[PDB]
């Protein structure tokens, strides 16, 4: 016969090898296939569509849809802090979001996220915001004068109730590890009031913001790898 | 002549009537990041010649026991007029240099400095585990390091000037971009090196690309001894660039 | 060309990403970054349009993403045990009602969409322990048993003959036993959930459980009884081929605690039960 | 069962089994 | 031609050096053997340019000395050890936090570039010491852990599944598993050495180890339980393939100390931490 | 199927063998290369360049920079000798050079070697010196007139400070080995006084030199091993 | 996936895994 | 034609011997039985000339007395042996200072020329003898270190690492390593014999001993140690490919008795130190 | 993959076989080959060649 | 690494690997 | 033993064996 | 080593080794 020399690997079982291999039903024949709508054929289809972020995720908010608004309300001291949280798209509160899960099955990422508000108040109160997306290599801005320094957004409310802050891809590296590692940290993403909550009489003192992710056209994971998003601590019974 | 050199960088222009030529790190010229190569999508700032000009630190003095000098780009240029307000702004820069260095005595005099620009050059600590050297030892500005002086602290770097201060042998220095004044032949000695790194731009605090190290390779003799023989660093970023604006990072 | 797009294939460039473009300032009356996410869409602003972008060549791809890689890696999906106690006879063979619902990791994946069509590649690790030294000549036999065929009851069965059946052979020694399966179902896509029934009645099935029927798997250790007990532990694995997925929807957010079911468990103190960390406040990073 | 490509760079698409499941991993788009 | 170009592979002549050709006496005020290595570029001359040479035809060629052939040999660089002493749940599993600094060899030649981009070839090889005698059935899992994923906590931890992480299973008696890897970096090369920090404190860390995160590599012996103990030591090895190298630099002259970092050790007679042998004195060869 | 013929050496694991295997990470897309200054394809480029000698590497300089020169003064006894070495591109003390450390990663060379020296003194510091190279089948020269008879080059100090000494490749095979072998051994270099080392008044009395080391166009290395200049004797932990 | 040369001596620069990390020692230069 | 060239090489048809053609009876003066073996040549008369012989077609053929048939059979060279006897550290690993010397019946047909070149073909075959009862899991390296770079001293030493020296791992089990070696001298051929010495006083090595040194065969059970001792022993074959000698030589008339040199033995009684029998006389067949 | 038999003798060494092996040292360049009067290609070479017959061989 | 002959009677002198050393005996003459 | 066909898609009806009875399951009507 | 034929029924009468005595058994009459 056909002299062969068995090569290192050969008789192994790789989880991720892509062989061929007999069919253990010869001659079956597969249902017809028919239209179903929603197919979707690549994952960053999902990763593209907006979805909720738990930012108000405090131990008390949790369990609650509370935790998905942040509130607003008339303020005496300018210029105050409304939230603040890491860009990482895997790092918590942005974790369980479909783009941050998505994110956890892979082990790098790249690209430009998409952070949209929309003002829950109501059609007479009126606000001016400034988000904020702060470059690494310093800390969280401590005022808003510090924030706006970096890339910026300045939201006013109207007929329009959603706004979008870009948070551009600003990276030494083409990529950087999906998981909470220093040299890879992304930046931060705050608000601050730019003016005031303002609202006439006879209308409620404070409102609801709730706010969005998703990745822009050059958003991409890379390295498939199993989440730490989710366990299984025990036998899956019948 | 071929021993003259003039070298014109925004406001400043350097002069030696005694070079050994010059040294173009591995042949390549800076420039400019390309959109093929570039990674972060915003735009970048280039100060041009304000910040693309020769800054010079503070001299050094040169004597019969001189063990040698190291600085670190871009940390020696930290405090450095607009390209240093720029590093600390901005999360990103990239820039390349010229390297002039300067020392003249007599026809009387003789030494030898072998003079080397090294990438990533990770220095190393001497019989202290696993402890490497601290970020405060290996950004000491324009004022640099003084081989042999300072008093040891648990994370200060390897001081040993023939193990390159990283477990490797001094003689073999030469494979990197470098120059020799030899006080018989020259007075100064120039290197132009380009922007060197796995990624397109870095952060400009953490990380320092390039390392200057002069050590005396031939002791420095006269029998005028008290005239003091100085040594003279003034170095001109080329194609400075900077990415992502923001407040002015504060360091310690 | 069948050969350009072979090499794609080989440097995984057949999805790639589109590139960012330089991008000016503006002043205008039309506010891309202003929209309305009542409208159920979401606004499709780029970085290009929030600030002045330089050009840049992208390079990345998109082919690792695709569903076909997504569920084309072989996980765990049973871990069958034969051990030999104190009765050959009876320990020497065993049955499992085939699902994909018993391991967490590849459900959750599959579960992250609606209805999926696939063939399957299933390969078999089996590893004998030695309780009391050794472990002779050991031989496998995994019988397919569709619904409806008859399920061996003793490890001499007539229905291990495997008349029609499909049976598959290993004997300890040579390499992992493998074979492909194609889209199985009597419908065009497997249910990755239903809402539905078998009936109408207060006592009929809920879920999956009443479409995902497969059939059972039946094994016994061919080789007779010997003088020194065995554990033979034959892990299979799973994974999808030629996949298309229908439908996306939210990631499993809580352990799963059966088959068939999205039923879960919470306890007093719900942050306990999710991914979710408590924040200290709004402000903490 | 090979689709013989060619350019020379000859793609050689082998099934060595006469039934779809049993090819590997699919092509994308 | 592509088939010329085979030939030269064939006979490693694809890299030939320059012949020697005749010179004769000269008498000139050029002087080539007069330079100046202040310039920091080195004299190019050549033997016809001091000696009267004679014609010689070269036949040597640098192909073996390429990069692709200085980096291209499988040398160990991991010997991960599972010893059975007294808790087979304990010790039938580990885990190694993945990297390319443990062993001198290998660690020597790539640290003499700057930078280095490949693709890897990773061999394992398994041996199985039976401490009692008998071996049974040796089953072994490698599970490849990128940074993120869960860890491996017990030898039935849910992970090991690996639903989505790539693993490698390898039967005792099969040849030597082997596999693949393409260049992982987020970047476009790894750092051989790195003069950088992962932040701006006293208490950043310094050098590769912020650079070179890797993950961890899970193994354990899938085989349960068995009477007679065992020590299964798995050592690894590594291959560059379609190697690049950047900014070549001196060789390590001394032992490496640890992992990640350039720190050394002296003792009080420093001769003898170096290869340097001791001269006599300047005349004594 | 096809009948095969399970040859000799199939299974087995060779550290240099030349095979094909399946990739762990399927589908998996690399970082984009860019461009960096100072690419090598060949370690022949490296060992083109020049590095220092350690020539003066006695116990007591070992560890100082004083191991890499070599002291000139006025002499009071004609044609003395001032340095001698052996030509061997991996003895002592070439081993540690850079071509030297990458010789000793090989088992074969051969080529011609370029010497250079540079001298450390006053510009009005003069001196002739005469380098030489002594072919095998012989002791080293006893004398200037017993060196001057082979191969050499006479240095003139003057403005230009290096002079360069090319060992010829002067072998009965085309091949040495790299390691201390007697039948290879390749010769030596001397260097004497040609005339003296002269200096006008209130000048230094001794100067230094520099040496340095590099092949020419021929010089060649074959046959890769591992290399007997560095070593472990513990393990490397982290 | 062949490389197939002519000259007759037909090179058959083979890979037989579609991922480019899969293929033998690079060629030179 | 290449392809019937082909036909040759199967048939064993390419080297064919020349006929016998009819001859008749003779009267002259030219004496062809005639000659002066003074001369040095070999008188060139054939049957044709001595005696009436007939038309004959040859069909014999000289391939197999080709210089590639006559020193391409691989014969052993080699008998390394590991005896664990007490102390698995000391006895587990071994070396060999290889030649083509040892072993008398290759190394006389290789002596039967004064130059040789030719690619070697090395195959071995282990044999673990079980002294204790089981043999565990065996696995060998083998690991080839040129001259110069450093011998293991220890079964741990990191020269086993193996960074650039070749190696080859075997497994009990697996079929016999071989592997290929091209023709490895600093010279243009191997030295049968030499004349020379290694320097010019009484003290100097005489003969291929300063030509022929090929380095050393280090290797070792990669196995740790196990409750049953066991002896392997590693025989080591070689095989010349692509051969050609120069200068044929008488072959070895009395035993070898050591390497690297033609020395020999004599007894009281010399025609027992050779293959020559004692004749009666000179007329007795 | 391609469906093989492996078929008897597989796996065995016969010291007479005439099979391909890989090289263990990959990019290595032999020596160039120079040119040795008295090459020898066959046997048969030898065997034409005059020798003496040691037909007085007795004891003595 | 095929050396393809025609006359149909193809002749198939295969290298399987890339080095002159590994390439079985050599012809005659 | 090869019934090469062509379309380009290659069919490769290859018969290892030379009795009828070593092939394979028979095609269909 | 293959006597290709022709037919499309392509024979490929393969002789693996290069000896004839290492050939199968003969054709008939
Ligand atoms: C939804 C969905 C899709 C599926 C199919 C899961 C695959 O299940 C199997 C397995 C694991 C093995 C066999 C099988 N066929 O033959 C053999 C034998 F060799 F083990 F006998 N096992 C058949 C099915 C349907 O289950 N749920
Ligand atoms: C610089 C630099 C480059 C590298 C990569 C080293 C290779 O490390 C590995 C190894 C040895 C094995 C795996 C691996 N992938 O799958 C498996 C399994 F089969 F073992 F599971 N092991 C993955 C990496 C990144 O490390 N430092
Ligand atoms: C004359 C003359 C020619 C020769 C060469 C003899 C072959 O010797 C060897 C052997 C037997 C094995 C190796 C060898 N290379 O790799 C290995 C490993 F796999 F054993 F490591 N062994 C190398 C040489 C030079 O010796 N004398
Ligand atoms: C010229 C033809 C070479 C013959 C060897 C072909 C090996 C490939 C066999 C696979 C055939 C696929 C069978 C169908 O589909
Ligand atoms: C005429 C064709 C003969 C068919 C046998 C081909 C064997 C080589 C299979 C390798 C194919 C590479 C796959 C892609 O790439
Ligand atoms: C039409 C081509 C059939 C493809 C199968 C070819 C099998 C032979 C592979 C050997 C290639 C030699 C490599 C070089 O040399
Ligand atoms: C160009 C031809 C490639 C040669 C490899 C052919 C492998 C297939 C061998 C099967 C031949 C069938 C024998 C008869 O029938
Ligand atoms: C296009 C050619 C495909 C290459 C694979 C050929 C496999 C058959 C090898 C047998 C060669 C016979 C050698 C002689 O005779
Ligand atoms: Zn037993
Ligand atoms: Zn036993
Ligand atoms: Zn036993």
């Amino acid at each position: 016969g056909l002299p062969v020399y068995v090569t290192p690997g050969s008789g192994q079982f790789m989880t991720t090898d892509d062989m061929q291999s007999p069919c253990a039903l010869p001659w079956y024949h597969p249902t017809k296939e028919i239209f179903i709508p929603g197919e979707v054929k690549n994952l960053i289809e999902m990763c593209q569509v907006d979805t909720l972020i738990p930012i108000n995720s405090t131990q008390s908010n949790i369990g609650n849809v509370s935790m998905y608004t942040v509130t607003l309300s008339p303020q005496t001291k300018l210029a105050e802090e409304i939230f603040a949280i890491k860009v990482d798209i895997a790092s918590h509160p942005l974790a369980t979001t479909l783009i941050g899960e998505i994110a956890s099955y892979f082990t790098h990422w790249t690209g430009s996220l998409r952070f949209s508000f929309m003002f829950c108040g109501t059609a007479n109160t009126t606000l001016k915001v400034l988000l904020a997306y702060t470059p690494p290599g310093i800390g969280k801005p401590r005022s808003r004068k510090e924030a706006m320094l970096g890339t910026h957004v300045v939201w006013d409310v109207g007929l329009q109730s959603t706004v979008s802050l870009v948070v551009p891809w600003i990276s030494a590296s083409q990529y950087r590890f999906t998981t909470p590692d220093t040299y890879s940290s992304a930046g931060y993403i705050t608000c601050w009031y730019q003016t005031n909550f303002v609202v006439p009489p006879n209308t409620p003192n404070t409102a609801e913001m709730l706010c969005f992710v998703s990745g822009c056209k050059d958003f991409c994971l890379r390295m498939a790898r199993d989440t730490d998003l989710h366990k299984q601590t025990g036998p899956i019974t019948q | 002549s071929d021993r003259i050199i003039q070298i014109t960088r925004g406001d400043s222009t350097i002069t030696s009537q005694d070079v050994a030529n010059a040294v173009v790190g591995y042949g390549v010229w800076p420039h400019y990041l390309t959109p093929q190569d570039a990674t972060a999508i915003d735009k970048p700032t280039q100060p041009d010649t304000s910040s693309n000009r020769f800054y010079t630190l503070d001299s050094k003095m040169w004597n019969s026991t001189s063990k040698g000098w190291w600085w670190k780009l871009p940390d020696a240029l930290k405090d450095m007029g607009i390209f240093g307000e720029n590093m600390f702004y901005h999360f990103l820069g990239r820039s390349g240099y010229t390297v002039h260095v300067q020392c003249n005595a007599s026809k009387f005099h003789q030494g030898t400095l072998l003079v080397v620009m090294i990438p990533e050059h990770q220095l190393a600590t001497v019989n202290k585990g696993n402890v490497n050297a601290g970020y405060k030892y290996t950004h000491p500005g324009e004022a640099g390091r003084e081989v042999g002086t300072q008093v040891e602290n648990e994370k200060q770097p390897s001081d040993d000037n023939w193990l390159n201060f990283d477990g490797t042998l001094l003689g073999n220095l030469l494979i990197f971009p470098h120059q020799f004044i030899n006080l018989r032949s020259n007075n100064s000695a120039t290197l132009i090196v380009p922007y060197v790194n796995a990624v397109p731009m870095d952060s400009m605090v953490r990380h320092n690309n390039w390392s200057l190290v002069i050590i005396p390779v031939c002791q420095l003799q006269s029998n005028n001894i008290s005239n003091i023989v100085p040594i003279t660093v003034s170095i001109s970023p080329m194609c400075a660039e900077f990415s992502g604006a923001r407040a002015k990072t504060v360091v310690q | 060309n069948p050969v350009e797009r072979y090499v794609d294939e080989v440097l995984n460039e057949v999805l790639v990403v589109p590139n960012i473009n330089q991008s000016h300032p503006t002043t205008s009356n039309a506010a891309p970054v202003l929209d309305a996410a009542e409208t159920g869409h979401t606004n499709k602003i780029q970085p290009e349009d929030t600030i002045e972008t330089r050009y840049v060549q992208s390079s990345q791809t998109l082919d690792e993403m695709s569903v076909e890689s997504f569920l084309g890696r072989s996980g765990c999906i049973h871990e069958s045990v034969l051990d030999i106690v104190d009765n050959y006879n009876d320990q020497s063979f065993t049955k499992w009602n085939i699902n994909l619902q018993e391991m967490a990791q590849i459900r959750r994946k599959f579960e992250m969409f609606t209805y999926a069509r696939f063939d399957s590649e299933i390969t078999m690790v089996p590893s004998v322990a030695a309780k009391d030294g050794h472990i002779g000549h050991i031989v496998m036999q995994y019988m397919y048993v569709p619904p409806g065929a008859p399920i061996p009851t003793t490890r001499d069965d007539y229905a291990w003959q495997s008349g029609t059946n499909a049976s598959v052979f290993w004997q300890h020694g040579q390499p992992f036993p493998r074979f492909s399966l194609p889209f199985l179902s009597i419908a065009s896509a497997y249910y990755m959930f239903y809402d539905g029934y078998d009936g109408d009645t207060y006592k009929s099935r809920y879920g999956t459980v009443v479409t995902n029927d497969m059939g059972t798997l039946c094994s016994r250790i061919v080789t007779s009884e010997q003088l020194h007990k065995v554990k033979v532990v034959t892990r299979i694995y799973h994974k999808a081929k030629h996949t298309k997925a229908w439908c996306p929807r939210p990631p499993r957010a809580v352990q799963y605690s059966h088959t068939h079911t999205t039923n879960y468990k919470l306890s007093s103190e719900v942050h306990n039960d999710v991914a979710i960390r408590p924040r200290t406040n709004l402000t903490t990073v | 069962g090979a689709q013989v490509s060619r350019q020379s760079l000859n793609y050689f698409n082998i099934n060595y089994f006469k039934d779809a499941a049993s090819s590997g991993a699919s092509r994308l788009d």
